[PDB]
DNA sequence: GAGAATCCCGGTGCCGAGGCCGCTCAATTGGTCGTAGACAGCTCTAGCACCGCTTAAACGCACGTACGCGCTGTCCCCCGCGTTTTAACCGCCAAGGGGATTACTCCCTAGTCTCCAGGCACGTGTCAGATATATACATCCTGTGCA
DNA sequence: TGCACAGGATGTATATATCTGACACGTGCCTGGAGACTAGGGAGTAATCCCCTTGGCGGTTAAAACGCGGGGGACAGCGCGTACGTGCGTTTAAGCGGTGCTAGAGCTGTCTACGACCAATTGAGCGGCCTCGGCACCGGGATTCTC
């Protein structure tokens, strides 16, 4: 049970965030669907960056400059 | 030894608003933002500077990247601002 | 229609001229406050943006209107005379 | 005793959700997640809290936004409730195929 | 003959000399000129007080003396520039701005 | 030196803080000095040499 | 008396358009337009021959771009026709404002 | 007069390489409504790069330099 | 069954795609020196694992009412088409205005030595929140008695 | 059987006392920015040439503008049923928080071999010029959807 981790109303919350009024039933495997292809997309670059720096432990900076590749940078933890 | 850009940026809110603190988390965040537009407007520079066949980056150059990037009202009130404070400096006489 | 027909009866029936102009004077002045509004790098646009942030937190009409105070003062041009200059 | 109206209390729930800043995703199963994905590419690979913290905020922030251009796709669909064609939709003119 | 920094000379109080420093091993051409530091800092010098000014009063809007990157994430989407220098950014805790479609509402 | 109006040539009272161009009265800092574009204000201080 | 059905001819020339990969605006109106829209910023202005070429061919591909969106849109939308809404909606899930 | 210098029957071969059977008559003004703007935002950033080069002809090279800036690299006329 | 509307097979300049030689800078070879990545080696932060109590959130079964969806009937506005008519485009001549380039100048920015205060880093004090006494007064609820 | 009155209880109301609690200010230090002195080559100015591109013809011709009949499509409207929300009972496994251990981040030292710099050289890739066949274009019969 790791892809489906997420729990039910967990889509909920984010939908909720989303404005959205009405939530149908078979949205919530498309969406960890979608949340696994880009979580696929961006810790392939954030592992590669970690082994170019002879290290086997993910931590701050090799993340942010990984979204920060495709024009997805977050503020806050680029020191 | 590790450098930030604290001790400014809390003049400049202590010009503007002298009753009020500040985040740690709101300082990354600033810090980040101004070394962000600083990187964007020096690759823009450097662009341009090659651009245009010259080895010497000079105020013109960053006057043209703040005309490209930012938006218009910001863009002529930030070169309106760069430039009193560069015929200020250049008045060493 | 009759309703308009009795208020145009009622009409006919029918310093306060400085004070009207002084209302003109202060529906220029609503006018000039309604541009002011308009223009959103303006500093009264910008404090009514801050009020609108705050309870956040918590053109054509104007035209209309500027016509309508034209047409006022019109009005009471007439009624005084009966009952911007390129030079300066 | 008294009842509400479905689609009021929901209001109430959306004005407390978007007035609200606080992360929405439980920590542990997100992190089982992202060190079971991250086993994939290179084993004996650790972690540290903060890149955990930029992740999560990463993929609520592209979920938020993925969910209000599903919403706007469906409402322009003359309905209210969303379903996977709009998600599909809204993923193949927003770019990512 | 000890004279004081350039920045107090152009009036500014971000570090001149710290930007020059940044701009010549920053790497980005082999010769740098003089006016090129000062005006780089009167910039954002400009850009980061406009910035405070505007978490200025969005923290006053919520009555606090300090300031939480909410403050940070409202003043930035309330104005139309900054939406559009910062709209492919996330800010770190922001949230969204309440707002719901017309015909959601129960119209009646 | 005496003070004369950018604009008119007339007798300059005041001096705009921005662009630093003398101009007469308030009509004229309102038509031609406050909305004017960039580049013409060293064009104007040319002809006194003060850019 | 040979009528054709609305939409054959249609269909028939969009294949040959398909076939076809020429340019489809009138050269000249668009050097006036650029020249219009391009005197009001310094006047006096000198126009090389390939620049409005490359001109036309970003707008054309950008038409393209955009009108593969809308038609997807109006695809979507339970329809044969394209409408304004189609428009603004192919822009701001493209995120273009 | 000048600013119906895109006709509508080449709107109508625009419309046909898309693909349509079908296109409203409200269509022809809306692309006119798109198209007024985008290219002025590639003058917008193209005769200042001319106004850089002390250069009084828009060319070749600066307005695939431009397209580049904004996002759009092209290829066939250098650059 | 017919008819536009194609795909297909063959004859025609042409003009823009392949050689070709002349040759002029740019890649190649060699040498010298000063430093920057590699490796070894070291000190402590911090990440992984596990136990246990608390409990708030989550799963599941139940049902009820809008809302998605199926059908329908109709204005009507895009669509195919004949007729004018209007400007787009090809061939061309001529100017001149602006880009490329050559060429010498001089200043100002790269580089190096010195040297002191800017801003970091790390200590100590001062107005905002939270339980607590507290006594008297006022309001509300409950019980009892009376008509 | 109801209503009114009285009595009791609870809540309120506003300085204390404590009393933490997380904030803002008074001293070290060290290193990097600033002043002084030297060099050389990079903009900079300018003049000259020649190339292309802005105007100006004219003819003619695809091609846009315009009005016209008819036919599916989008329009609102109405009914059928079920899927989503609402709810209480019942787990459960997130969260705090606490502790124990050790990989590994991170810093320092030293080294020598890869690479910057410089001078001479030879050749190869740019270009001007020359020549011809692939493809578009034109003409006319086969062939496929549409009605």
């Amino acid at each position: 049970d790791n892809i489906q981790g997420i729990t039910k109303p967990a889509i909920r919350r984010l939908a909720r965030r989303g404005g959205v009024k009405r939530i149908s039933g078979l949205i919530y495997e498309e969406t960890r669907g979608v949340l696994k292809v880009f979580l696929e997309n961006v810790i392939r670059d954030a592992v590669t960056y970690t082994e170019h720096a002879k290290r086997k432990t993910v931590t701050a900076m090799d993340v942010v400059y990984a979204l920060k590749r495709q024009g997805r940078t977050l503020y806050g933890f680029g020191g | 030894r590790k450098e930030t850009y604290s001790s400014y940026i809390y003049k400049v809110l202590k010009q503007t608003h002298p009753d009020t603190g500040i985040s740690q988390k709101s300082m990354s965040i600033l810090n980040s933002f101004v070394n962000d537009i600083f990187e964007r407007i020096a690759t823009e520079a450097s662009k341009l500077a090659a651009y245009n066949k010259k080895s010497t980056i000079s105020a013109r150059e960053i006057q043209t990247a703040v005309r490209l990037i930012l938006p218009g009202e910001l863009a002529k009130h930030a070169v309106s601002e760069g430039t009193r404070a560069v015929t200020k400096y250049s008045s060493s006489t | 229609a009759k309703e308009e027909e009795e208020k145009k009866l009622k009409e006919q029936q029918w310093d306060k001229r400085l004070k009207l102009n002084k209302l003109i004077k202060r529906r220029k002045e609503k006018l000039k406050l309604r541009d002011e509004m308009k223009d959103r790098k303006s500093q009264v646009s910008q404090n009514r943006m801050k009020n609108l942030a705050s309870l956040a937190e918590d053109e054509a009409f104007e035209e209309a209107l500027e016509y309508e105070y034209k047409d006022i003062v019109e009005l009471e041009r007439l009624l005084l005379e009966h009952d911007y200059d390129w030079r300066n | 005793p008294h009842r509400y109206k479905p689609g009021t209390v929901a209001l109430r729930e959306i004005r407390r959700f978007q007035k609200s800043t606080e992360l929405l995703i439980r920590k542990l199963p997100f992190q089982r997640l992202v060190r079971e994905i991250a086993q994939d590419f290179k084993t004996d690979l650790r972690f540290q809290s903060s890149a955990i913290g930029a992740l999560q905020e990463s993929v609520e922030a592209y979920l938020v936004s993925l969910f209000e251009d599903t919403n706007l796709a469906a409402i322009h669909a003359k309905r209210v409730t969303i379903q996977k064609k709009d998600i599909k939709l809204a993923r193949r003119l927003r770019g990512e195929r | 003959k000890a004279s004081q920094s350039r920045s107090a000379k152009a009036g500014l109080t971000f570090p001149v000399g710290r930007v020059h420093r940044l701009l010549r091993r920053g790497n980005y051409a082999q010769r740098i000129g003089s006016g090129a530091p000062v005006y780089l800092t009167a910039v954002l010098e400009y850009l980061a007080a406009e910035i405070l000014e505007l978490a200025g009063n969005a923290a006053r809007d919520n009555k606090k003396t300090r300031i939480i990157p909410r403050h940070l994430q409202l003043a930035i989407r309330n104005d139309d520039e900054l939406n559009k220098l910062l709209g492919n950014v996330t800010i770190a805790q922001g949230g969204v701005l309440p707002n719901i479609h017309q015909n959601l509402l129960p119209k009646k | 030196a005496k003070k004369y109006c950018d604009v008119t040539g007339l007798k300059g009272f005041y001096k705009s803080p921005t662009n630093n161009i003398r101009y007469h009265n308030a009509e004229i800092y309102q038509l031609i000095v406050k909305p004017m574009a960039p580049g013409v204000d060293q064009e104007y201080l040319k002809l006194r040499g003060a850019n």
